[PDB]
C-alpha cells in the first residue's frame, strides 16, 4: 500500500508529524514492486521539501529500504545520485 | 600563546578554497585585552571597514571593442601567467587572482587613452607584473 | 564549415523546435549557441546576415530566461544561470557564462556590421547618440550601438528579474536568492517631510488611471512622469537591498531609455509574444513593475495579469486573492497595481480577500521588499 503514502504525506505538516509518521513507516517491511513504488516518492518529497532533519531521515529510510532481499537498485540508484550531486 | 578569536565565515571559506599551500589575509581588531582576527569586510559594523580601493591606470593605445579587448587581454594572461584563472567571464572583462580591470572613460585629452586596474594589496605583485606586461600595450 | 554553412544552426533550431521546445529554449539551441552558431560568427568565412545574429540573440535570450525563471525539471566574482535545458542535463549542455553569450552575439552582430560595468560610462555615451544618428551609411555603426545598448538593457533586465524572482527558478537543497516586489504610491506616510497625500482616497483615481487602454498595447506612447520624477527608495526600508534597488534603477533607467526607441520596443514584443516571456514570472513581473513606473499602467496591469493567469495555468498552486508558496509574489503585484490604479473599492475588496493572507526631492517614495506577505500588510495600511 502506497497510495496512502501518497495521499497522507503531501497533506501533513512540516515539522514533526511528517517525522513522526516517517519513523513509524520504518518498523514494517516492504515488497520489491513496492519498494520502487516508495523510492520514486520518497525522491518527491525529498526534491519538494527544505528542512535537513525531515531528509535526513528520509535518507536513512531510503538506505533502510535498499537493504531489502530481492530487487535491483541500480535503477534509482541513478536518480539517487543525481539529486546527491546538489545536495 | 596568544589566544584569538576567527570569524568562522573567514574560517570555513578558509578551509574550503584551501583544500582543493596559499595564505591567509586577515585583519585583528585587538580592543583591550580582547582580540578579533576577522575578514575586512566583517569590520564594517564596527565604525570599521571604510574601504581603500586602489587601481593602477594603464596606458594603451588602442581603440578596439571592448570585449575584444578584454578576451585578448585574458588569453595572452592565460598564456603569460601560468594556469591562474582559465575563465570567460560574464561581463566582458578581465580579472586574474582578486584584481578588477575597467575600460573606464579617457580623460579630457581626446588624443589619450587609458584602461585602469584595481586591485587589492594580496594581489598586488601579480598586478604590477600584469601592468608591466601590458606597458608594452596590445598592437596598435 | 563549407559543407553546410548555415544548414548545421538551422538543423539545430529545428530539433530544438521539434522536442516540444519551438520557442529557441532546447538543449539544442544551447548547444547550438554556445558551440555551432559562436563558431560560425567567429569563422570568417561564414559571414551571416543581421537577421541570423537577432535571431541568435533572441536564442541566448530565451535560454537566459529559461535558466533565471524556468523551473529546473526532474523526473572578485562570476554568475552564470544555468538549468536543466530540455533533451540534455544541466552540466552536459554547458555554455560557459550565457550573459557573455549574449553579450558576445551582440558583439558579433555588431562585427557583421564592421564600423556593461566597465564601459558604462563608454555605454552611456554610445546610447546617448543611439536614437539622432543619420542615415545607413552613418547607421551602420549606430545598429550596431543600438544593438549594444540593447544588450545592456536585458542585461539590467535580467539583474531586476534575478533580485525580483529568481527564487522559483532553484530548488531548495542548496543556497538561492529570494524574491521581492514593487509598491505603488504608497511610501509618503513613513518620513517627516512625507506627508500623508501621495494617493489620498479620491486622488489616485481621478490622476493616475483615467481609463486608459486596459489591453497590453505595448510599443507605444507611454506617460512622462520619469522626466523629472522617478521610485525614489528610501534607505529606511531598503537598508539592506544595495542589489535589489541598484538592479531597479538600473531597469528603470533602461526601461525610460527603451520606449525612445521603435525597434527596440517592437523586437521585446515581437520576443514576448513568440517566445512567451511573460511565462516566466521574473522577467515578466521586472517587465511589467518598469512599464508602470515608466508610465504605462495599463499595458504593465494587463502583461502582470497574463503572468498571473500563465502561472495559474502553470504547475505552480494558485489561490483567490491570497498568497502562496509561489503566489506571493503574484498577489503583492496584483495588490500594487490597485494601489497604482487608485481603485480604492477594489483595494479595499483585495485587503479583505488578503486580510488572511497579509502579515500580522518631492511627492512619493518606494521601497525594496520580499514578495511575500510583508509587501502587501504594510502597503495596504498605508493606502488605508
Amino acid at each position: 500500500k502506497s497510495a496512502a503514502l501518497h495521499i497522507d504525506l503531501c497533506k501533513a505538516t512540516s515539522p514533526a508529524d511528517a517525522l513522526q509518521y516517517l519513523l513509524q513507516f520504518a518498523r514494517k517491511p516492504v515488497e520489491a514492486e513496492s519498494v520502487e513504488g516508495v523510492v520514486r516518492i520518497l525522491l518527491e518529497h525529498y526534491y519538494k521539501e527544505n528542512d535537513p532533519s525531515v531528509r535526513l531521515k528520509i535518507a536513512s529510510l531510503l538506505g533502510l529500504l535498499s537493504k531489502t532481499a530481492g530487487f535491483s537498485p541500480d535503477c534509482i540508484m541513478d536518480d539517487a545520485i543525481n539529486i546527491l550531486q546538489n545536495e | 600563546s596568544i589566544p584569538v578569536g576567527i570569524s568562522l565565515g573567514l574560517l570555513k571559506r578558509e578551509m574550503a578554497q584551501g583544500l582543493l599551500p596559499r595564505l591567509l589575509h586577515g585583519t585583528l581588531i585587538m580592543k583591550d585585552s580582547n582580540f578579533r582576527l576577522v575578514s575586512s569586510e566583517q569590520a564594517l559594523k564596527e565604525l570599521a571597514e571604510h574601504q581603500l580601493r586602489f587601481t593602477c591606470r594603464v596606458h594603451l593605445h588602442d581603440t578596439r571593442k571592448e570585449q575584444e579587448t578584454a578576451l585578448r587581454v585574458y588569453s595572452h594572461l592565460k598564456s603569460v601567467l601560468k594556469d591562474h584563472c582559465v575563465q570567460h567571464l560574464p561581463d566582458g572583462s578581465v580579472t586574474v587572482e582578486s584584481v578588477l580591470l575597467q575600460a573606464a572613460a579617457p580623460s579630457e585629452d581626446p588624443g589619450t587613452k587609458v584602461l585602469l586596474v584595481s586591485w587589492t594589496y594580496q594581489d598586488e605583485e601579480l598586478g604590477s607584473f600584469l601592468t608591466s606586461l601590458l606597458k608594452k600595450g596590445l598592437p596598435q | 564549415v563549407v559543407q553546410h554553412g548555415v544548414g548545421l544552426g538551422e538543423a539545430l533550431l529545428e530539433a530544438e523546435t521539434i522536442e516540444e521546445q519551438e520557442s529557441p529554449v532546447n538543449c539544442f539551441r544551447k548547444l547550438f549557441v554556445c558551440d555551432v552558431l559562436p563558431l560560425i560568427i567567429n569563422n570568417h568565412d561564414v559571414r551571416l546576415p543581421a537577421n541570423l545574429l537577432y535571431k541568435y540573440l533572441n536564442k541566448a535570450a530565451e535560454f537566459y530566461i529559461n535558466y533565471v525563471t524556468r523551473s529546473t525539471q526532474i523526473e572578485s566574482k562570476r554568475s552564470s544561470q544555468k538549468y536543466i535545458i530540455e533533451g540534455l542535463t544541466e552540466k552536459s549542455s554547458q555554455i560557459v557564462d550565457p550573459w557573455e553569450r549574449l553579450f558576445k552575439i551582440l558583439n558579433v552582430v555588431g562585427m557583421r556590421c564592421e564600423w556593461y560595468g566597465d564601459i558604462l560610462h563608454r555605454m552611456k555615451d554610445l546610447c546617448r547618440y543611439m536614437n539622432n544618428f543619420d542615415s545607413e551609411a552613418h547607421a551602420k555603426y549606430k545598429n550596431q550601438v543600438v544593438y549594444s545598448t540593447m544588450l545592456v538593457f536585458f542585461k539590467n533586465a535580467f539583474q531586476y528579474v534575478n533580485s525580483i524572482q529568481p527564487s522559483l527558478f532553484q530548488g531548495p537543497n542548496a543556497p538561492s536568492q529570494v524574491p521581492l516586489v514593487l509598491l505603488e504610491d504608497v511610501s509618503n506616510v513613513y518620513g517627516d517631510v512625507e506627508i500623508d497625500r501621495n494617493k489620498h482616497i479620491h486622488k489616485k483615481r481621478k490622476l493616475a488611471e483615467g481609463r486608459e487602454k486596459t489591453m497590453s498595447s505595448d510599443d507605444e506612447d507611454c506617460s512622462a512622469k520619469g522626466r523629472n520624477r522617478h521610485i525614489v527608495v528610501n534607505k529606511a526600508e531598503l537598508a539592506n537591498s544595495t542589489e535589489v534597488l541598484e538592479s531597479f534603477k538600473l531597469a528603470r533607467e533602461s526601461w525610460e531609455l527603451l520606449y525612445s526607441l521603435e525597434f527596440l520596443d517592437k523586437e521585446f514584443t515581437r520576443i514576448c509574444l513568440a517566445w512567451k516571456t511573460d511565462t516566466w514570472l521574473w522577467l515578466r513581473i521586472f517587465l511589467t513593475d518598469m512599464i508602470i513606473y515608466q508610465g504605462q499602467y495599463k499595458k504593465a496591469i494587463a502583461s502582470l495579469h497574463h503572468l498571473a493567469a500563465l502561472q495559474g495555468s502553470i504547475s505552480q498552486p494558485q489561490i483567490t486573492g491570497q498568497g502562496t508558496l509561489e503566489h506571493q509574489r503574484a498577489l503583492i503585484q496584483l495588490a500594487t497595481c490597485h494601489f497604482a490604479l487608485g481603485e480604492y473599492r477594489m483595494t479595499c475588496e483585495k485587503v479583505l480577500d488578503l486580510m488572511c493572507y497579509m502579515v500580522l526631492r518631492k511627492g512619493s517614495d518606494l521601497k525594496l521588499l520580499p514578495c511575500t506577505s510583508k509587501a502587501i500588510m504594510p502597503y495596504c495600511l498605508h493606502l488605508m
